[PDB]
């Protein structure tokens, strides 16, 4: 499926958001 | 990651966050200054945990659902790596809340972020590796059948053999066409497309080579040795190409 690839994309975007708060 | 990412999908998911980690590296640790306060990370860090929780949820179902054995052994360690990395991120937010200038916490942010991306990378490569194994399976199947053209001595069979190898070719052609569009390396896409093209045009030639044989093989005359050498040469040539295709599919930096 593509469900696996989508949840992997979230973790990535959620982590990104974390670094975005570090203004990084 | 330093090396270019293996596919366009992986590149799309990681590349951007990998850039951020670089910016954070340049910024705080291993860069100019770093201690000038760090806002509350409790909110966003909780979001990563959830996300991570779902990824491990989906991945585990994948494990007890797939038939691939390698995937079954290789994916589970990724859950851990990711889960453990997440732990560092939570400990970091915590420390930061007690001290915005804590460097071991900043070290933890980078460390925890890296573990999640790295572990998420292993998960995608593992998954990707399992997908290429499906394409190879098809290729080796076509290889196995091509080795059957050797028999076939009747138009009847030749028509049957044809009725089978046809869709195989069509199936291998689609997989490799789509897989090719995903590669992040020019030379690899090129090599695949050429091999597949060389094979697409050799099909009509194999069939003719075969029709030629069955005919002379049913005519009390004709020089059978020739037809044989050529049909075999065509099969030898189609095979080498397909193995080349298999070889290229497993190419990774």
């Amino acid at each position: 499926k593509k469900e696996l690839i989508e949840s992997a994309r979230k973790v990535s975007e959620k982590v990104s958001h974390v670094l975005a708060a570090l203004q990084a | 990651m330093m090396p270019v990412f293996h596919t366009r999908t992986i590149e799309s998911i990681l590349e951007p966050v990998a850039q951020q980690i670089s910016h954070l590296v340049i910024m705080h640790e291993e860069g100019e200054v770093d201690g000038k306060a760090i806002p509350d990370l409790t909110a966003p860090v909780s979001a990563v945990q959830a996300a991570v929780s779902n990824l491990v949820r989906v991945g585990k179902e994948t494990v007890q659902t797939t038939e691939d054995q390698i995937l079954k052994r290789d994916m589970p360690p990724a859950f851990i790596k990711v889960e453990n990395a997440c732990t560092k991120l939570v400990r970091a937010a915590q420390m930061l809340q007690a001290d915005p200038y804590s460097v071991p916490a900043r070290d933890y942010l980078i460390d925890g972020s890296r573990g999640i991306l790295s572990g998420t990378s292993d998960l995608l490569l593992t998954f990707d590796e399992a997908e290429v194994r499906k394409i190879i399976r098809v290729c080796k199947g076509i290889l196995e059948y091509l080795t059957v053209a050797e028999v076939v001595e009747t138009m009847e069979d030749l028509v049957t053999y044809t009725k089978n190898l046809g869709p195989g070719m069509t199936k291998m052609a689609k997989m490799i066409d789509e897989r090719q569009q995903e590669l992040t390396h020019q030379e690899h896409r090129v090599m695949l497309v050429n091999s597949m093209n060389t094979v697409k045009e050799l099909l009509p030639v194999l069939i003719s080579a075969m029709k030629i044989f069955v005919t002379t093989k049913n005519t009390k005359s004709q020089g059978i040795e020739e037809a044989l050498k050529n049909r075999n040469f065509t099969v030898e040539k189609m095979s080498a190409e397909i193995n080349e295709i298999i070889r290229v599919l497993q190419l990774t930096s």
